[PDB]
């Protein structure tokens, strides 16, 4: 399965609402798919498995939605610290491709 | 009419651990001074009874469970152990009262290029109670998604097999484990040797 | 201490074999699943290839199936990947993952990341 994620950049001021969409080339169970978060220095870290679930100490900002062939997460209120990269990673069906990276930087 | 010991010491298949085959025994005389002084096993650790004066004494039935594990596992095989063997496959009371016998069979169910027909339990949602026999090879599921018997992520297939080669050192070699629980109850205890 | 202890950077020579380690800490490792997860610097995580400790199946990525090999070792609670024939292009980070496992139950995603090794491959 490939996996695409959109825009490539996500040029933003901190304090609104952002949308990263992610499209699977085919319908992957909502389930079976994570997106995790990376600022470069560190690994990058769980934020939503299922599709639609939070994870452990994530701030509630950060949701998840949509389902079959595409995925959706929002943040409602954007701040300096969640500029960072967000990748996607369905894991269904070998090979577990990862997302190819969603950067968000100030405008 | 002596207890068929034969058939159960010396069996040309054995059962996997997970499926432990379980023969009753009763109404025979069990000539337990063979099996004692047999000198052919590694181990015969015995709990409740003294494996000297184990003919003697007679419990009721006798109930011989036999299958086959790694030798490293075979401490495993006692009361109060924890393990893979001793938490998924096959467990013994803490106040088991029985003997159990274990010896190499390297010689015997190993094959060139690995033996690989003898499976184990890994995954259980529980632990097993004593002599509880859990045989059912449905998928596990680690997480709390329902993955309707595919395998993947978080859904493992709960047997593994044993890789039984010639090579392997005696950690890895089998050993035959057969292991006797002394039942007794409100019977006439029909069983004792000579 | 949850940890995914990670070997130090490696200064390796091409077309050598690197054992990158995954020690796991106060977590139980005989029901985790570990997945494997690169980064070259710069780029994308590409997912290095998974394994079921307990039972020991694998699998590998389509295009890393002829130099990787990654195993398990319950005597220690490790997992290796053995890289080898390394080239220039295999300087990057490497990531161990797993769900956060308990004796019976695992967590739904990979949640715990260990530091990650840095990998230099070069004459
Ligand atoms: C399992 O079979 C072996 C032989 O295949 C038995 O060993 C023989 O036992 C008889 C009587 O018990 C002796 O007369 C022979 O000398 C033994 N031969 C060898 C080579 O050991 C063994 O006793 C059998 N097991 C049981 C529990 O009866």
């Amino acid at each position: 399965i490939v996996l695409t994620q959109s825009p490539g950049t996500l040029s933003l001021s901190p304090g609104e609402r952002a949308t990263l969409s992610c499209r699977a080339s085919q319908s992957v169970s909502s389930s079976y798919l994570a997106w995790y978060q990376q600022k470069p220095g560190q690994a990058p870290r769980l934020l939503i498995y299922g599709a639609s679930r939070r994870a452990t100490g994530i701030p509630d900002r950060f949701s998840g939605s949509a389902s079959g062939t595409d995925f959706i997460l929002t943040i409602s209120r954007l701040e300096p610290e969640d500029f960072a990269v967000y990748y996607c990673q369905q894991y269904r069906n070998s090979p577990w491709t990862f997302g190819q990276g969603t950067k968000v930087e100030i405008k | 009419n002596l207890c068929p010991f034969g058939e159960v010491f010396n069996a040309t298949r054995f059962a996997s651990v997970y499926a432990w085959n379980r023969k009753r025994i009763s109404n025979c005389v069990a000539d337990y001074s063979v099996l004692y002084n047999s000198a052919s096993f590694s181990t015969f650790k015995c709990y409740g009874v003294s494996p000297t004066k184990l003919n003697d004494l007679c419990f009721t039935n006798v109930y011989a469970d036999s299958f086959v594990i790694r030798g490293d596992e075979v401490r495993q095989i006692a009361p109060g152990q924890t393990g893979k063997i001793a938490d998924y496959n096959y467990k013994l009371p803490d106040d088991f009262t029985g003997c159990v016998i274990a010896w190499n069979s390297n010689n015997l169910d190993s094959k060139v290029g690995g033996n690989y027909n003898y499976l184990y339990r890994l995954f259980r949602k529980s632990n097993l109670k004593p002599f509880e026999r859990d045989i059912s090879t449905e998928i596990y599921q680690a997480g709390s998604t329902p993955c309707n018997g595919v395998e993947g992520f978080n859904c493992y297939f709960p047997l593994q097999s044993y890789g039984f080669q010639p090579t392997n050192g005696v950690g890895y070699q089998p050993y035959r484990v057969v292991v006797l629980s002394f039942e007794l109850l409100h019977a006439p205890a029909t069983v004792c040797g000579p | 201490q949850v940890q995914l202890v990670q070997s130090g950077p490696e200064v390796k020579k091409p077309g050598t074999s690197v054992k990158v380690s995954c020690k796991a800490s106060q977590f139980t490792f005989s029901i985790s699943a570990v997945q494997w997860v690169r980064q070259a610097r710069g780029q994308r995580l590409e997912w290095m290839g998974w394994i079921v400790v307990g039972s020991g199946n694998t699998d590998y990525a389509q295009r890393f199936q002829e130099r990787v090999t990654i195993s398990r070792d319950m005597s220690a609670g490790t997992v290796y990947m053995e890289l080898r024939s390394l080239r220039s292009e295999d300087t990057a980070v490497y990531y161990c993952a797993a769900p956060y496992c308990n004796k019976t139950n695992c967590r739904d995603g990979f949640d715990m990341w260990g530091q990650g090794t840095m990998v230099t491959v070069s004459s």
